[PDB]
RNA sequence: UGCUGAAAGCAUCUAAGCACGAAACUUGCCCCGAGAUGAGUUCUCCCUGACUCCUUGAGAGUCCUGAAGGAACGUUGAAGA
RNA sequence: CGAUGUCGGCUCAUCACAUCCUGGGGCUGAAGUAGGUCCCAAGGGUAUGGCUGUUCGCCAUUUAAAGUGGUACGCGAGCUG
RNA sequence: GUGAAGAGGGAAACAACCCAGACCGCCAGCUAAGGUCCCAAAGUCAUGGUUAAGUGGGAAACGAUGUGGGAAGGCCCAGAC
């Protein structure tokens, strides 16, 4: 995953979640889109 | 909210008991106990179960909508008994049960002996497939996830331990 | 548990294949129990032992009475060992070297040899400064001992010259060779702390 | 008239018990530090230890609000080259539960001989049982 | 990385509940360590005589007794300036 | 400015983490081997030589690694000059 | 304007910031700034809300079904999401 300060919804299957305070973006199609923080 | 407003049916031969907040559901498959949250309030109404949010607390609906969905699975568990179908893909891999200990051979130097906590009935229809049953969705789900976590799917040949319903994305060599 | 025993030099055992294994000869006389400490009185379970023999005068009344409580003879010195839950012993019982017959490896504790006021070169393996090439009155000295203004101070636990040796030290997991029951000896591979005549607290290997 | 000042000999010190089960740490410690100093007493003098002896039993069971059971750290230096030892509020109660009330009170008292003298009076305890039955320490809340 | 699971009919590792997870962190291993003034415990040992005195006090005294033990002195040490 | 001894080396170090090695992970244009980047991790370790006053640098040969910095560009009532 | 050439209270400590100009005494009372759970004088004071980050108790571009208020704008009993 990435740790960029401005996580975004890149593709359609991407999804925003707030775990343990940290905003993460989880995806079904491409694991590349998985990213943390921001 | 929407889940919370949808009463849980309780079939016959399923003894439900409310010890304040501590719920006890007994049935044919097994006896299950659940220490429920203080923000939730639960009662018996006719045949079905009712879940209401407590006034004063901040997040009621979110807490009760859980309780509903838990007890929905808890009632189905004691009635039917949950099952999971795991399969071991790859040559040389072997799964065999002896008592309450699953003997996984997953190409390691040492044979892995996975223990089974709680009432979990493990079976093997074939040597490269593990079907395991029980009362709780939780413990089954965990056991399954451990048995998986011993060897996750290699996204090339799909090798390792997999759930039967799961799809796996494989890729080419570059 | 463990036993007390006097160091009696070193020898070598020639094994029939060839190897000359260097061994320490520890005499381990009948270690006799003076007191059995337990959870009711003391808050822990242990045994206090003795060995050897003081002359009937050098032992004082406070110490000599302590021996009459048990009924044993006034052995020289007193030591204690912690019991490992399962084992339980009685007062006036005589433990022998046969306890080490079953064990393979032993921790030997003793008092290391007194080197005295040792320098930093000897004590802490400091490197001596250039023996010549300009050097003036500072061959074996420590050199710097700190930074400058910032700490404005030497830090605690700084390696400096002082008393070396004459301290309790433990050489762990020494492999036992022979357990002479008749002569009351315990032959262990290698070398143990302290000079010939020093007391050695031997016990089974904690690092199993 | 020169004002009255309490005389160390004439001071009549009382004994108390405080069950610290389900209590807020700071709001307990504050009320403890109030009494220990001898503030509540009408014959209060800042240079004499007028306060009362307090027994704080069930110290381990003390409660804290928010995330401070995990989040609250207790830093202390070992007086050494780089020895800064920390310990969370869970880990503190896990090992030494008496330290929690001790430290929470000590800071609230004054710093100095009398400050240390008025801490001595506090008697924290993990278990419900206390061996100070001889003084008849009455119940305090 | 997960399991169950809302808020949000679903979904999602979490908001209740339940697991894993590193030479880091707390122990385990070795040493010092109750001057830890919060000065802990166990064990053994030794002292069981009179008198006056006044502002009768943990006062100050006086004949006698001197213990357990220690120190000192000596011979000294694989202990040590 | 009625003095705060300025580079480099030696001896002695100590802290930071923006980690060079070793430990645990996500993605990968990850078949494996080997990487690439990123995340957590400061416990411990982290060359010897040639040249030059050198720091640095280049070069030879090692190493798991040959970390970047702070510390009066650490350290002259410690040495060299 | 203040210090220089101005003490006193506050801003933790802090010539110049906020309050206020010490003739001397008193073991009198009322107020300024700033404060009122404990260190340490004085409200665990009252009413209606907000924050769930220990924010309060350092910071930007930019990021996100965090969470409160509002004012609007898309569909129903021909039953939309
Ligand atoms: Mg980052
Ligand atoms: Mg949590
Ligand atoms: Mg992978
Ligand atoms: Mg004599
Ligand atoms: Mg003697
Ligand atoms: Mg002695
Ligand atoms: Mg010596
Ligand atoms: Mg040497
Ligand atoms: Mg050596
Ligand atoms: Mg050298
Ligand atoms: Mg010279
Ligand atoms: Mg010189
Ligand atoms: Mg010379
Ligand atoms: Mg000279
Ligand atoms: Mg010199
Ligand atoms: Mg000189
Ligand atoms: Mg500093
Ligand atoms: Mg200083
Ligand atoms: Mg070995
Ligand atoms: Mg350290
Ligand atoms: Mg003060
Ligand atoms: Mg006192
Ligand atoms: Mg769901
Ligand atoms: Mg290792
Ligand atoms: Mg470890
Ligand atoms: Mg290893
Ligand atoms: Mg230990
Ligand atoms: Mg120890
Ligand atoms: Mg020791
Ligand atoms: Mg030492
Ligand atoms: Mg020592
Ligand atoms: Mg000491
Ligand atoms: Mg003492
Ligand atoms: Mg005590
Ligand atoms: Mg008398
Ligand atoms: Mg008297
Ligand atoms: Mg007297
Ligand atoms: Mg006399
Ligand atoms: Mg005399
Ligand atoms: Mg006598
Ligand atoms: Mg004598
Ligand atoms: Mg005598
Ligand atoms: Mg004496
Ligand atoms: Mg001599
Ligand atoms: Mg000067
Ligand atoms: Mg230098
Ligand atoms: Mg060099
Ligand atoms: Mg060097
Ligand atoms: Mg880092
Ligand atoms: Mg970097
Ligand atoms: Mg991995
Ligand atoms: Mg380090
Ligand atoms: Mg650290
Ligand atoms: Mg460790
Ligand atoms: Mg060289
Ligand atoms: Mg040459
Ligand atoms: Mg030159
Ligand atoms: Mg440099
Ligand atoms: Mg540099
Ligand atoms: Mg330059
Ligand atoms: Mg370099
Ligand atoms: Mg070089
Ligand atoms: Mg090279
Ligand atoms: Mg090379
Ligand atoms: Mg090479
Ligand atoms: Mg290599
Ligand atoms: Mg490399
Ligand atoms: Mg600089
Ligand atoms: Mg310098
Ligand atoms: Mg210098
Ligand atoms: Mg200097
Ligand atoms: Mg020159
Ligand atoms: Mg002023
Ligand atoms: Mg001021
Ligand atoms: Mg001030
Ligand atoms: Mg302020
Ligand atoms: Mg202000
Ligand atoms: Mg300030
Ligand atoms: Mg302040
Ligand atoms: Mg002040
Ligand atoms: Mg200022
Ligand atoms: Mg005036
Ligand atoms: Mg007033
Ligand atoms: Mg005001
Ligand atoms: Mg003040
Ligand atoms: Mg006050
Ligand atoms: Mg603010
Ligand atoms: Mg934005
Ligand atoms: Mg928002």
């Amino acid at each position: 995953m990435k740790v960029r300060a401005s996580v975004k919804k890149l593709c359609r299957n991407c999804k925003i979640v707030k775990r343990d305070g940290v905003i993460r973006v989880i995806c079904s199609a491409e694991p590349k889109h998985k990213q943390r923080q921001g | 909210s929407r889940v919370a407003k949808a009463p849980v049916v309780v079939p016959a031969g399923v003894d439900v008991k409310i010890n304040g907040q501590v719920i006890t559901i007994k049935g044919k498959n097994g006896e299950l106990t659940r220490t429920l949250n203080d923000a939730v309030e639960v009662k018996h109404a006719d045949n079905t179960l009712t879940f209401g949010p407590r006034d004063g607390y901040a997040d009621g609906w979110a807490q009760a909508g859980t309780a509903r969905a838990l007890l929905n699975s808890m009632v189905i568990g004691v009635t039917e008994g949950f099952t999971k179908k795991l399969q071991l893909v790859g040559v040389g891999y072997r799964a065999a049960v002896k008592g309450n200990v699953i003997n996984l051979s997953l190409g390691f130097s040492h044979p892995v002996d996975h223990q089974l906590p709680a009432g979990i009935t493990a079976e093997c229809p074939t040597q490269t497939e593990i079907v395991l049953k029980g009362a709780d969705k939780q413990v089954i789900g965990q056991v399954a996830a451990d048995l998986r976590a011993y060897r996750r799917p290699e996204p090339y040949k799909g090798k390792g331990v997999r759930y039967a319903d799961e799809v796996v994305r494989t890729k080419e060599a570059k | 548990i463990g036993l007390v025993g006097k160091k009696v030099g070193m020898t070598r055992i020639f094994t029939e294949d060839g190897v000359s294994i260097p061994v320490t000869v520890i005499e381990v006389e009948a270690n006799r129990v003076t007191q059995v400490k337990d959870l009711a009185n003391d808050g822990y379970r242990a045994i206090q032992v003795t060995t050897g023999a003081k002359k009937a005068n050098r032992v004082t009344k406070p110490e000599a009475g302590h021996f009459a409580k048990a009924g044993v003879e006034a052995g020289r010195g007193l030591w204690e060992f912690r019991l490992a839950e399962g084992e339980e012993f009685t007062v006036g019982q005589s433990i022998s070297v046969e306890l080490f017959a079953d064990v393979k490896k032993v921790d030997v504790t003793g008092t290391s040899k007194g080197k005295g006021f040792a320098g930093t070169v000897k004590r802490w393996n400091f490197r001596t400064q250039d023996a010549t090439h300009g050097n003036s009155l500072s061959h074996r000295v420590p050199g710097s001992i700190g930074q400058n203004q910032t700490p404005g101070k030497v830090f605690k636990g700084k390696k400096m010259a002082g008393q070396m040796g004459n301290e309790r030290v433990t050489v762990q997991s020494l492999d036992v060779v022979r357990v002479d029951a008749e002569r009351n000896l315990l032959l262990v591979k290698g070398a143990v702390p302290g000079a010939t005549g020093s007391d050695l607290i031997v016990k089974p290997a904690v690092k199993a | 008239m020169k004002t009255f000042t309490a005389k160390p000999e004439t001071v009549k010190r009382d004994w108390y018990v405080v069950d610290a089960t389900g209590k807020t740490l700071g709001r307990l410690a504050t009320e403890l530090a109030r009494r220990l100093r001898g503030k509540h007493k009408a014959e209060y003098t800042p240079h004499v230890d007028t306060g009362d002896y307090i027994i704080v039993l069930n110290a381990d069971k003390v409660a804290v609000t928010g995330n401070k059971r995990t989040d609250k750290v207790y830093y202390h230096h070992t007086g050494h080259i780089g020895g800064i030892k920390q310990a969370t509020f869970e880990e503190m109660i896990a090992r030494r539960p008496e330290r929690v009330i001790e430290i929470a009170v000590k800071g609230m008292l004054p710093k100095g001989p009398l400050g240390r003298a008025m801490f001595r009076k506090l008697k924290v305890y993990a278990g419900n049982e206390h061996n100070h039955a001889a003084q008849q320490p009455q119940v305090l809340d």
